[PDB]
RNA sequence: UGCGAAAGCAGUGAAGACAAGUGGCUUGUCGUUCGUUAAAAUGGCCUCGUCAAACGGUGGAGAGAGUCGCUAGGUGAUCGUCAGAUCUGCCUAGUCUCUAUACAGCGUGUUUAAUUGACAUGGGUUGAUGCGUA
């Protein structure tokens, strides 16, 4: 090419990413679906996640977190971030889960010591579905 | 350049042992060891020894005597090895090392031929030296540096017989002339006031500094270039500094001549003798968050004035930026007397107190960048207004419009007048959060609550700011969340901040609820006004007329 | 290259802090003293000096040169050919000059060239000359309008004169002002046809025979640049869009070359069958600064054969007399046909009466082979001073710079503008960070989009890969105050430090578990104030950060990113309040740190907590820089001292246009003005090359420095070989 | 001058759980065979040598399939009871196969009726075969006799050693890849033992303790190797002694284990794990053994493996259920008078002495929106956008290339009712997501800003409008509470 | 224009000349001046080689087809007082199954990784009045 031409910019494989990703720093209740859930959580299954989380009864899914053990908690929160990051027509149904667990488990992961940092992915879930807000509150003005 | 300071033989093991150094000990037979025990046999002591080693196994230690040679002793099964003897004089000061790593006949007086560690070995003599009065042992390329007050340096590799500098250095008979932490300079510890590193591979000085304190006694650690001295006619050790991966806190050298203070680790409990107690518990020396607290060896602070560019043709300005004025000239001396006219017969007045200070600050008293001032002199001023006399209209106006008050705004809530309180809010910059979330928290439902969100938004981190209020009762916090559903922005968000600082459980149910009912009513509003911000042919046939 | 300051032999010509407006104003191949006998050019002056150089060899102890005598003119051009010689001069009431052209000798005695004075004309709008010189084409502007004429200047062949409403269409004289204003014409060599292209867009070649038009529309802009060949078959054509076009004027055929990175205001053909073509690009991205980059090309292949580029810095505003060139409307990158006069009587307003004398630039080294890079607009220009020619040119936003010629409407738009860019110290990456600005007349006109971006590139080659990009670095609709490269400790030189102007501070680094350069650490603070005086410093153990944020020059750790805190409180300051905003905040070495303000100059010690030294700034920048330069004003070294770098706008008997510049050294923490130098012209950015020496930049974009038988047989031969 | 650059992609910021390139790699195994075989599929091996054949053992036949069209090749059917194991040798030149009777088949390669030799061994059910893996005249031939047997194929009478010292049933064999005296073998009482066979081999030389009963155990390099047995697998350096990595990211037992190395992958090499629970997972052991792939089966999944490193063919990943089927997954890889008047077309100048080339690289050939965009027909670059198979960051892209370069307007000009119902139709679903929304939302102002008077006129577009209200509607209900979600979040802090 | 943050807070004339329309009047303009910190002349961007098939990284709303199989909804025609029927009502979204990751983009000249193969890159005559598979 010539001397006097000017590059041109190009991406080419370029990672892009936002300023978000903090990636680094006797029976008597229901008959639930919690040991579904314990034992996809220990695995990574996605086949009976979904189908642990195609129920939306909302007292099931509250019992459920509620005799889910808080270890495996901040993972489940995890994989809805994923979720409801990629699909977001799934944030219907599915942040009823996250805003369950938040309150169920409310001791456990506000005593682990960087909630922002292993949950970022939630952070920039929630940061990039809210932060467009007052521009469609000019659309629909 | 100090570090932090406190606290006012096998020199790398721990506690839990029975003897691993042993020593010489002053109006005794000879010598004694330490536990955490085992036998102190007779390794051929009774002599006039002063310092002591081991040949780094504690099987085969010795009690090195003034007999000119030295031989194995017995404190692990019992049975003693053979010995030799080459020097004559005094051995009092013999370091046995490990497999012919480092082993001479040094008894006192310039005669070390080499060797090696067994009982026969030995090699070509080496005594063709100075009689140095300063001559040790360093493991950089295992070598033995000697350095005389025949004045003379030297440098000979126990390796090979290996000499590889000499020279003439004229050092004195200093405190302490001894290697550095890394061994790569020798630190010649002055015996007043000074302490020069020098270059322990060309006989060169590196850094000659003054020192700071009184120190007699100095042992430079497992550091890059640190040692620690206590001084003489009192117990107070301190540490100075010009293993490097994880920093040595504890038994790595010792030399000290306190008041007892052997065997000294950061925690020099256990003693050679003494059974005392111990000190401090730093580590070594750290890379650079040390800095602000050892800030000593130049205590000599004063007052620095505005100085310029200095004039040199400077009539020459070139339209000059400011505004009217030209050149302020600095009266320093006027100043100092009218600190002195402040201390003066205005008790309750304002004659000889607020038209001096507003004289010698001479502006429409509600304007900075006048300035010609110093910290230190202003807080000296601020106390003798503070003193004998909060009245004053000029000079206390004036200046908590100023940048550098430095911690004397405590009773901004003790005293209460309308107007001084409301410019120490919206002025005095250096307010604390304790008595700004009491006054947030003291409510009389006025303006000022307002006013002091203000402050509080934009001035201070907010995890700062949710760990005091962290520090505060419940009827507070329900006064103030009842004043705001009952009779606002930065109010809002201060709601929010309290409320991330209350806790997460133990709350009631009708407060609750009330700002439930609130807050909905709010969000209602506020989509409604924002809504309100964004939202600022022909027919076939017709019939009209025509004029007449 | 021959440099005027290199010999007293011609710098006394022009040394001047001041009076500097002396220009060379031709330049001839021959020999004006003796003609037959060439290796050397003669040099005409704008004020009459005619110096005859030599360029092959070395140059000599003293030029031939003269200086002519003449009335109060001032040199426009000078003319050559067979023998003969004319030279062209100005004048003094709608203050339009005067042309005047002379003849040249020079027989008598050899220091004058007796003029001759042949013909004059009393006002002139426009003028042109034919490429061999041969004829000259001007406007008159008697009253009811203007008036063109064509005269030929070095025989009495061809003149004739006529209204240019004979030229222009009828239709015209009901359209705008646009639709009737010439900006440029051409002639040919013949006299036979006279282009005038106007600035609504079209060209009309005139038959100069007989007064008939043929119009060439293409130019959707204005018309800035005409030229016939010579034979008088093809015309170049060049404006506003960066397109040379030539037009084959039997067919009427353009052959384009659309891409030209700066827009065309001179085009001719140059040599005898017409090789080459010489144009002037006067790349009006940045506004700040007339900045022409000159090209020739070879008419083959269309390569550009030798382009010749300066230094191009992009200044924070208008300099000096710059004007953006003509239009058809007024913009942000032009000023239209009308306001030429009001925008710069305005902006010698701005010079004189205003406060912000602000022409300050950011300019880097790379670490590893030392060349400067200029920031542009949406671009680098890589420029190595070793031997002041640029390396290369290169976009790094994604606009519409280089795809697009850009044009009346579409001139209102910007480039996202680079910002800040800086090496990391081990000259592998280049991080830089630019706004991208959004267009008007819509939703998203408000909200300014913030790019921060990492590159690498191995050092052989000269254009950088992107790695990374992010997007919305600190939040969204936050701005980057300042960025910062690490010492070579953390990462071995390979993290960052951004800086917010709501206190936040971010630490991005590279891993390579993760092949890529993300976030690790981070400090929001959210206030409800915000302030661009925001500064950095790192201790070179990679320990404790130096934030100074507004009055608010507070320690951070490095192991937690927090407050520095001691749990024995052993006046452990982790807060240096100063008396204003502060813009600096440079350390020298890791004992002390040299502090500035808008106010006051102080140097602090931290193995002696407390303050040393102090000087004024009040009077120097009171407000004359923008909150946020004086780091680009003033820097340091890693060992051995900084440098203070004031200005002063001279004055007459109000301030004027001139400046001179006052550039103080100290060493080691404010002790001694070791240096106090003045040079002629304000000064823009001083920085540290690499080898203990400081470079500075001027306003006249010169870069300087503050450092410490047979030899008989023998030449027949080789000349008969020659 | 310049080439024109290119319209770059509209890429927005990446989002969790992308492909990375080692499940791109893996994820391209795809076209899954089932078989269906009459009982649980045990064990499978591959042809070391040229690999391109592998056996399975179902109950009483041993089926090798070939790698080129799946389908069984060859069929080894003369057996008593049921067959358990079935490996090739070194070479690949012959079969052994443990039977439930103790007779250690072994048959040559591609040929299924030459019995070449049978082992009488141990009157239990012999469980694990195998051919030593360095040498090719010794078999290991392990039962549930609590012994494992290092068989001399010429001496197939009396074992060459018998490797005896354990106490619960032998059912795993390897060898260490570079010292070929060291036998791994492994049983039902974890202890990973192993034995030099220079000494007396009654004594393992160390046992490794594995705490649940192992089911397999391999070699990864010459230092260290992977048993697996309940939940786990546990990875031991051997010289060291030292179990050094274990993952348990399974619900049952893995049952079988193998290891590739330096095959064309990203990965460079792969531990893939089978186990018993539908999932078998592929684990990298350069980045501390991390899971990056994994398949799930209809059912208990008892034995697996993958074509080895020199396959240099069809790549196969077979997996045998314990339901009685199979599933393998692959990856695929004029005339003489004119020749001698054209002939020097391909020289490329080798005895040349300069060489010219500047025939530029031809680039990608330039889409409707983007030729458009260069030719600058902007309303013609809308209708591009708008055809229905578009990309949807294709569209995005000319969307925002239009919105920066231009104007939409002057893209808006010449609309009516039927010109601008593409637009709003894929408003609808572009207000929906995040990277498209505010493009949508400007773009949409801008279109309403221009076209009031059809709002009046056409009704076609009231009820568009209406709809995208509605869809405006639902998403800053979704965008508000969200907000809510990232509060009740930070109270967390 | 000034100041500031990316929000915003303060503030916005006279002469001269020319033309047009009705020496005067009226408006508009200015390659004329002083002061204030102060949209349009049908007119748009070059060739140098295309095509096919792989490979390496980067992203993906996946590109598309199904199963009236689950889960949440949204809604319609006619009848019928409602209860409720017939369309085995329609659509959306999530799930379930699948396929060449089908999708998009950047490169493979030398790079951290990754490319080969076709072709006479002409001239000539149709090719648009020769087509129905709606």
């Amino acid at each position: 090419k010539d001397l006097a031409s000017a590059t041109n910019y190009v991406e080419g494989n370029a990672r892009v990413t936002s300023g978000d990703n903090f990636k680094h720093v006797t029976a008597t209740t229901t008959g639930t679906v919690t040991v579904i859930l314990s034992q996809a959580l220990q695995s990574n299954d996605h086949s009976l996640l979904e189908t642990v989380l195609n129920n939306r009864d909302e007292r099931v899914i509250r019992d459920t977190i509620f005799r889910l053990k808080p270890a495996l908690a901040v993972i489940l929160l995890e994989r809805l971030a994923e979720r409801i990051a990629r699909q977001t027509h799934r944030q219907g149904p599915l942040n009823v889960w996250v805003k369950w667990c938040l309150i169920i488990h409310g001791g456990y992961l506000v005593s682990i010591p960087n909630l922002m940092s292993t949950l970022s992915s939630l952070h920039s879930t929630l940061k990039r579905r809210s932060d467009l807000l007052p521009r469609l509150l000019a659309l629909d003005a | 350049d100090y570090v932090q300071v406190a606290d006012g033989l096998m020199v790398n093991k721990g506690n839990y042992t029975l003897n691993v150094i042993t020593k010489a000990l002053e109006d005794t037979t000879d010598t004694s060891n330490d536990h955490l025990d085992n036998k102190a046999y007779t390794g051929s002591d009774e002599f006039l020894s002063q310092y002591k080693i081991k040949a780094k196994a504690k099987v085969m230690s010795i009690k090195i005597d003034t007999k000119n040679s030295l031989v194995i002793a017995i404190l692990q099964n019992g049975l003693i090895e053979i010995f030799d003897f080459k020097l004559t004089l005094l051995h009092s000061f013999d370091i046995s090392y490990d497999n012919l790593k480092y082993a001479k006949w040094f008894t006192e007086n310039g005669t070390e031929y080499v060797f090696v560690l067994c009982p026969l070995q030995d090699d070509k003599v080496c005594y063709k030296l100075l009689e140095l009065t300063d001559c040790g042992s360093g493991e950089s390329s295992p070598i033995k540096e000697l350095s005389s007050t025949i004045i003379e340096g030297f440098s000979f590799e126990n390796s090979k017989l290996c000499y590889q500098f000499g020279k003439l250095y004229k050092l004195n008979q200093g405190k302490i002339y001894i290697y550095s932490l890394p061994h790569c300079q020798l630190q010649q510890v002055i015996e007043f006031p000074m302490v020069d590193k020098l270059s322990p591979g060309d006989d060169l000085i590196s850094f000659q500094p003054v020192s700071v304190n009184r120190v007699l006694l100095t042992v430079n650690n497992v550091i890059y270039l640190l040692d620690l001295l206590h001084c003489s006619t009192l117990s107070q050790r301190e540490l100075t500094h010009v293993v490097i991966n994880s920093e040595k806190s504890h038994n790595s050298k010792t030399i000290a001549i306190g008041i007892s203070t052997k065997n000294g680790p950061n925690p020099t409990s256990s003693l050679e003798i003494i059974n005392i107690d111990v000190g401090t518990n730093t580590l070594k020396d750290s890379l650079g968050k040390s800095f602000q607290v050892g800030n000593n060896d130049s205590s000599v602070i004063l007052k620095p004035l505005f100085d310029d560019k200095d004039i040199n043709d400077k009539r020459v300005k070139c339209n000059d930026v400011s505004g009217d004025s030209s050149v302020p000239v600095l009266h320093c001396n006027e100043v100092i007397e009218k600190l002195s006219a402040l201390q003066d017969n205005d008790i309750t007045s304002f004659d000889d107190i607020f038209f001096k200070e507003l004289k010698i600050k001479e502006e429409h008293y509600t304007e900075k960048d006048r300035y010609i001032s110093d910290p230190g002199f202003l807080n000296k001023v601020l106390d003798l207004i503070f003193g004998k006399f909060p009245k004053t209209l000029t000079f206390l106006l004036t200046h908590p419009l100023f940048p550098l008050s430095r911690t004397r705004n405590l009773l901004s809530l003790l005293r209460d007048q309308p107007r001084l309180f409301k410019q120490a809010i919206v002025t005095c910059p250096n307010l604390p959060l304790n008595e700004l979330l009491e006054e947030l928290f003291s409510i009389r439902n006025r303006e000022l609550l307002l006013d002091i969100s203000f402050r509080i938004l934009q001035d201070f981190t907010r995890d700062s700011i949710k760990q005091e209020m962290k520090k505060l009762s419940k009827l507070d916090v329900q006064n103030f969340i009842e004043f705001i559903t009952s009779g606002s922005t930065q109010l809002f968000q201060l709601l929010s901040l309290v409320l991330d600082s209350i806790g997460l459980f133990s709350l009631e149910g009708a407060l609750l609820e009330n700002l439930t009912l609130y807050i909905d009513k709010q969000v209602e509003i506020a989509e409604r006004n924002t809504e309100l911000w964004n939202l600022i042919a022909l027919p076939t046939y017709t019939m009209e007329y025509l004029d007449i | 290259t021959l440099k005027f300051a290199n010999n007293s032999l011609l710098s006394g010509i022009f040394l001047q802090e001041e009076e500097n407006n002396e220009s060379i104003v031709k330049i001839l191949l021959g020999d004006i003293t003796v003609p037959q006998q060439a290796h050397l050019i003669t040099v005409f002056t704008n004020n009459g000096h005619v110096i005859v150089l030599n360029y092959k060899g070395k140059l000599v102890e003293s030029p031939k040169h003269f200086k002519i005598s003449l009335a109060d003119e001032k040199l426009a051009n000078v003319f050559h050919s067979e023998g003969n010689y004319r030279i062209l001069t100005t004048f003094k009431h709608n203050s339009l000059q005067s042309y005047r052209l002379y003849a040249l000798t020079f027989d008598d005695a050899k220091k004058q060239f007796e003029v001759a004075h042949q013909a004059e004309w009393h006002n002139v709008i426009l003028s042109n000359i034919s490429s061999n010189g041969k004829l000259l084409a001007h406007m008159c502007k008697d009253v009811e309008h203007k008036s063109i004429s064509v005269v030929s200047l070095f025989d009495d062949s061809v003149n004739l004169s006529f209204p240019l409403g004979s030229i222009l269409s009828s239709q015209t004289q009901s359209l705008s002002y646009n639709t009737r204003y010439v900006s440029s014409m051409a002639i040919d060599n013949m006299g036979q046809q006279l282009a005038v292209g106007f600035a609504s867009g079209v060209i009309s070649i005139v038959s100069l025979a007989d007064l008939q038009i043929r119009l060439l529309k293409w130019h959707i802009d204005s018309v800035l640049s005409l030229s016939f060949s010579h034979d008088g078959s093809y015309l170049l054509s060049g404006g506003w869009e960066k397109v040379m076009s030539l037009w084959q004027l039997e067919t009427n055929s353009q052959q384009f070359l659309p891409r030209l990175n700066g827009i065309i205001i001179d085009c001719q053909v140059l040599g005898p069958q017409g090789n080459y073509y010489s144009l002037i690009l006067q790349m009006t991205e940045n506004n700040s600064n007339s900045d022409y980059q000159f090209l020739l090309l070879n008419a083959s292949d269309l390569t550009s054969k030798l382009s010749i580029n300066g230094p191009l810095p992009v200044f924070n505003s208008t300099i000096k007399h710059i004007q953006q060139p003509i239009s058809a409307m007024n913009t942000k990158n032009s000023n239209s046909i009308t306001s030429l006069n009001h925008s710069k009587k305005k902006q010698s307003r701005k010079l004189i009466k205003s406060r912000r004398q602000d022409f300050t630039t950011n300019v880097e080294i790379n670490p590893i082979n030392k060349n400067l890079y200029f920031p542009h607009i949406s671009a680098v220009q890589i420029f190595d001073f070793y031997k002041n020619e640029q390396v290369n040119y290169q976009y790094l936003t994604s606009g519409v710079n280089n795809s697009m010629g850009k044009v009346r409407f579409e001139l209102n738009l910007q480039d996202p503008i680079i910002t800040d860019l800086k090496f990391t110290k081990d000259g592998q990456w280049m991080i830089t960070y630019e706004i991208e600005y959004p267009p008007n007349d819509l939703l998203s006109s408000k909200d300014l989009t913030h790019i921060l971006k990492f590159w690498t590139k191995n050092d052989n080659e000269t254009n950088w890969n992107l790695k990374t990009k992010v997007i919305n670095p600190h939040g969204i609709s936050v701005p980057i105050t300042k960025i910062l490269p690490s010492p070579r400790s953390v990462n071995n030189s390979q993290g960052c430090l951004t800086a917010d102007n709501n206190g936040g501070l971010k630490f991005w680094s590279f891993d390579s578990h993760e092949s890529n350069w993300c976030l690790k650490k981070i400090s929001l603070p959210n206030f409800n104030h915000f302030s661009n005086s925001v500064s950095l410093a790192w201790s070179q153990d990679g320990s404790l950060i130096f934030h100074g944020f507004d009055d608010k020059l507070q320690i951070l750790d490095f192991d937690t990113f927090k407050k520095f805190e001691s749990l024995e409180n052993t006046k452990t300051v982790s807060e240096f309040t100063l008396d204003s905003e502060i813009q600096t905040v440079k350390l020298i070495n890791d004992t002390n740190l040299i502090v500035a303000t808008r106010t006051t100059l102080n140097a602090i010690n931290l193995l002696r907590g407390q303050v040393i030294n102090s000087f004024d700034l009040y009077p120097f920048v009171n407000g004359v820089y923008k909150n946020g330069h004086m780091d680009r004003l003033i820097t340091c070294d890693e060992r051995t001292g900084n440098i203070a770098l004031v200005i002063n706008q001279q004055l007459t008997d109000v301030p004027t246009i001139n400046y001179k510049s006052r550039i103080i050294i100290f060493d080691s923490d404010l002790s001694t003005k070791l240096g106090n130098f003045t040079h002629h012209e304000y000064i823009s950015w001083i920085g540290w090359n690499y080898d203990t020496d400081f470079i500075f930049l001027d306003i006249e974009s010169t870069l300087g420095v503050v450092g410490t038988n047979s030899d008989i047989f023998a030449e027949q031969l080789h000349k008969l070989s020659s | 001058s310049t080439a024109r650059p290119r319209i770059i992609t509209s890429k927005a910021p990446l989002l969790p759980q992308q492909t990375t390139p080692e499940q791109r790699y893996w994820r391209q195994y795809t076209s899954a065979q089932l078989v269906k075989e009459h009982n649980s599929v045990t064990h499978i091996s591959f042809n070391p040598q040229h690999p391109h054949d592998f056996a399975v053992t179902s109950s009483t036949r041993v089926q090798i399939f070939s790698s080129r069209t799946r389908q069984v090749i060859k069929t080894f059917s003369r057996f008593k009871d049921v067959v358990y194991s079935a490996s090739f040798r070194s070479d690949g030149k012959l079969l052994c196969a443990g039977d439930a009777t103790g007779l250690v088949s072994v048959y040559d390669s591609y040929n299924p009726r030459t019995i070449l030799l049978s082992i009488n061994a141990s009157t239990h059910p012999t469980h694990v075969t195998k051919f030593h893996t360095q040498d090719n005249k010794i078999l290991a031939t392990a039962s549930d006799d609590r012994v494992t047997r290092l068989w001399d194929i010429s001496n197939a009478y009396e074992p060459q050693l018998e490797l005896t010292g354990a106490t619960d049933y032998v059912r795993t064999l390897s060898f260490i890849p570079a010292a070929p005296h060291l036998v791994a073998t492994g049983s039902y009482d974890g202890l990973i033992r192993l034995y030099d066979t220079r000494s007396s081999g009654s004594t393992p030389i160390y046992s490794l303790n594995h705490d649940q009963p192992v089911e397999n155990v391999i070699a990864v390099s010459p230092t260290q190797i992977v048993s697996c047995g309940g939940n786990n697998f546990k990875v031991w350096d051997l010289t060291s002694n030292k179990k050094l990595y274990e993952r348990g990211n399974f619900n049952k037992a893995v049952t079988c284990l193998d290891y590739v190395e330096n095959f064309d992958s990203p990965m460079q090499s792969a531990l893939i794990a089978s186990s018993l629970d539908g999932h078998v997972k592929v684990f990298d052991p350069l980045d501390n053994f991390q899971v990056k792939f994994g398949w799930k089966f209809s059912g208990p999944v008892l034995s697996c493996a993958v074509s080895p490193s020199t396959a240099q063919g069809n790549r196969h990943l077979v997996a045998g259920l314990s339901s009685g089927l199979l599933a393998i997954r692959t990856k695929k890889k004029k005339s003489n008078n004119f020749q001698r008047m054209m002939r020097g077309s391909e020289y490329q100048g080798d005895q040349e002495h300069i060489i010219h080339n500047d025939k530029v690289r031809s680039q990608r050939r330039m889409r409707a929106f983007e030729r458009n965009i260069n030719q600058f027909k902007w309303s013609e670059a809308l209708d591009n956008a708008f055809v229905p198979g578009m990309a949807k960051e294709l569209t995005l892209t000319v969307l925002q290339e239009l919105r920066k370069r231009g104007k939409v307007r002057v893209a808006l000009y010449g609309r009516d009712e039927s010109t601008l119902e593409p637009l709003l139709n894929w408003c609808l679903k572009g207000i929906e997501d995040v990277r498209s929304a505010s493009i949508v939302a400007d773009w949409v102002a801008v279109v309403l800003e221009l076209y009031g008077n059809t709002l009046e006129s056409s009704p076609v577009l009231q009820e568009l409008m209406i709809d995208l209200k509605t869809k405006v509607r639902h998403e800053i209900h979704k965008s508000k509470e969200a907000q809510r979600i990232e509060g009740m979040l930070q109270l967390l802090t």
